[PDB]
């Protein structure tokens, strides 16, 4: 139970500031050396900052020097990334991690990481429709998420009991700008008559909840 | 400066396979200095995961097939016995300099048997035709290779620009792949047009497959 | 009560092999990296090996590669070096020390050090002898030990079992055309507590197993 | 390979005297590569301790006037006000490399006023005779400078090439030497002679001293 849960990621325009933290539980971070570490969308991982919170000493990717500062608070067990003049090329996943025990030159334990957008866009929800059922084999049927930025959104369905033959496809951006994927299930065709099928969309920055009940149309 | 590059940038192989993967420093590096090189796995929105540290440790609760060595200032990643579950990009990472950097990844894909898609169309609904906007959509489901080609008609007309593809990341399990066509229409141009049909090119299909329907058929 | 304490030191023909210890307490070697460092008589420091106990890694100086071992028994708290085909040149005060933290790369505790002496010559045990206060100053007097003929180095001295500290004098022992080492240790007192206090001088000899307490005391 | 150059390799000064200790790389290294420099204060008869580690910072329990700093490959060692307690050889130490290494080490010695030896001369004990030698030991207590002339009369001859010295190191109190001269005869030639004599010469005394026993009195 060491774990590293990061918060703060959002949308922010560009010349923005915006402040991370890394919450550390399990161990103290007095003990040890937290790092930053980003992922750009499709990119590989870019080292980004790391420090020593016991002396304060901090050590910068060159490509972020005189814009992000890492701090720590001891007392509350928590590293923070201040990140300020932020362009474009900042959007990425930012990840948190350690060293642990004197084990120096290896990251153990990395956070689930949180999503920053550097954008002049403005938040957007979805719009949910249904991939209808078409007509003893197997069916497919999906939901069609629409029109939405920043992401993400998640997908589950029939909050969560469905899992089986489930595809979330990534998803793509449009030439508007903003954002669209589709979820879809396989079936057994003779559910389909009796099986509720309920597709359950969340799209937290717009604070958009949707639950799509998918079904065959009728005719 | 010093950099890392990993080769090869991408592979296949089959489970089972013995599979290795190369890091080279970008330059010649004294002996003397230590680049105490780490390998990382990645998994699709996952935060990696470390393997392998000061070059051929087993970091603890990784399993055994993973090993790593390094011979001067040239690094290898082996995986003995590849299993499905392995399909990841992977990284080195180098600490000859502070800053640490990581290599560019090789992404290792699973080799399975051919699977064909099944292959669904997906009208426009009726909620979404009233918003100005018609989405078609294909879906090629849980098929090997990766590679599929798509191709839209209207009323026989082959459409061209106007759709996008999305492609699920390779299964965990069945090492298969999922793939979705959309095609956007404005509502007026999809009422002027009856049969709409996309065409499925595929290695495991002996030829194209089609699925159709016609707008205001059942 | 972070201590590292080695032991282990002592003379060994050339050709020789001997291992010397690290125990630790008040911290775990598990948790930290274990060095070795050295420095032969007026020399500086030379590093001769590290070890992270928990997982076994280990790098040494070229000066040693191939002959010592550096090893750790993290269950006794306690690291190891095993040194091998010793010659002259690894004649040295041998130290142990330990990284804290994780603060790499700064050697914070370090032990007293162990004299590890490469010779073919045999171990002699000194003799002690008072240097007896006739003698006077002022009101001071001074008086001593002089411990003579031994091999190898090291003699400690102390005074009073502790307890005399200040005007010790104890000096750097010199070869005898011998072959054997002889030094003195001295302390000024007042002339006064002569009749009436106590002075001894406590003597140990490691190598030969000598310890001895001599009171010195104006003569006749 | 890569090593680290320390000069001077002594220096002295006065108590209060600001005194700076430098180490650099052998040669040219990357900046992307850090040597986290440390710096290590070894007293006599002791292990060395850690002053300052990663270029820079003080380590825990260190007197403020010690600093380190690092520009490039260049590193300095700063004493901004030299108590006597810090009489010491110095090293630095990089990590550049595995394994790291050490430079070559700076004594720094204490200046101060002239003191002249106390000096005291002791017969061979009883003891020692029986085993068929005699020791005469002359001890010069809390002198500066260092320099200090010894000279040995048995019935007035001169006495030379049988006697031995052994100096201490400067005190950490009061900057002061100590010195023992040990001349060694033979039981026998011990008892033919009747006078011995330590004759010293020093620069704070005015003219030399002698110290002087009976054999049997
Ligand atoms: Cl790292
Ligand atoms: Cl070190
Ligand atoms: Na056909």
């Amino acid at each position: 139970e060491v774990q590293l849960v990061e918060s703060g990621g959002g949308l922010v325009q560009p010349g923005g500031s915006l402040r991370l933290s890394c919450a550390a539980s399990g161990f103290n971070i007095k003990d040890t050396w937290i790092h930053w570490v980003r992922q750009a969308p499709g990119k590989g991982l870019e080292w980004v900052a790391r420090i020593y919170p016991t002396n304060g000493y901090t050590r910068y990717a060159d490509s972020v020097k005189g814009r992000f500062t890492i701090s720590a608070d001891t007392s509350k067990n928590t590293a923070y990334l201040q990140m300020n003049s932020l362009r474009a090329e900042d959007t990425a996943v930012y990840y948190c991690s350690r060293w642990g025990g004197m084990m120096f030159y290896a990251m153990d334990y990395w956070g689930q990481g949180t999503l920053v957008t550097v954008s002049s866009a403005s938040t957007k929800g979805p719009s949910v429709f249904p991939l209808a059922p078409s007509s003893g084999g197997t069916a497919a049927l999906g939901c069609l998420v629409k029109d939405y930025f920043p992401e993400p959104v998640t997908v589950s369905w029939n909050s969560g009991a469905l899992t089986s033959g489930v595809h979330t496809f990534p998803a793509v951006l449009q030439s508007s700008g903003l954002y669209s994927l589709s979820s879809v299930v396989t079936v057994p065709s003779s559910s389909l008559g009796t099986q509720t099928y309920i597709c359950n969309v969340n799209h937290k920055p717009s604070n958009t909840k949707v639950d799509k009940k998918v079904e065959p149309k009728s005719c | 400066d010093i950099q890392m590059t990993q080769s090869p940038s991408s592979l296949s192989a089959s489970v089972g396979d013995r599979v290795t993967i190369t890091c080279r420093a970008s330059q010649d590096i004294p002996r003397s200095i230590s680049g105490y090189v780490a390998w990382y796995q990645q998994k699709p929105g996952k935060a990696p995961k470390l393997l392998i540290y000061w070059g051929s440790y087993l970091y603890s609760g990784v399993p055994s097939r993973f090993s790593g060595s390094g011979s001067g200032t040239d690094f290898t990643l082996t995986i003995s016995s590849l299993q499905p579950e392995d399909f990841a990009t992977y990284y080195c990472q180098q600490h000859y300099t502070t800053p640490p950097t990581f290599g560019q990844g090789t992404k290792v894909e699973i080799k399975r048997t051919v699977a064909a898609p099944s292959v669904f169309i997906f009208p426009p609904s009726d909620e979404q035709l009233k918003s100005g906007t018609a989405s078609v959509v294909c879906l090629l489901n849980n098929f090997y290779p990766r590679e599929a080609k798509v191709q839209w008609k209207v009323d026989n007309a082959l459409q061209s620009g106007n759709s996008q593809e999305s492609v699920t990341e390779q299964d965990s399990k069945d090492s298969t792949y999922s793939l979705s066509s959309t095609l956007t229409l404005s509502k007026a141009d999809y009422e002027k047009h009856k049969v709409y049909a996309c065409e499925v090119t595929h290695q495991g299909l002996s030829s194209p497959v089609t699925k159709s329907f016609n707008r205001g058929e059942c």
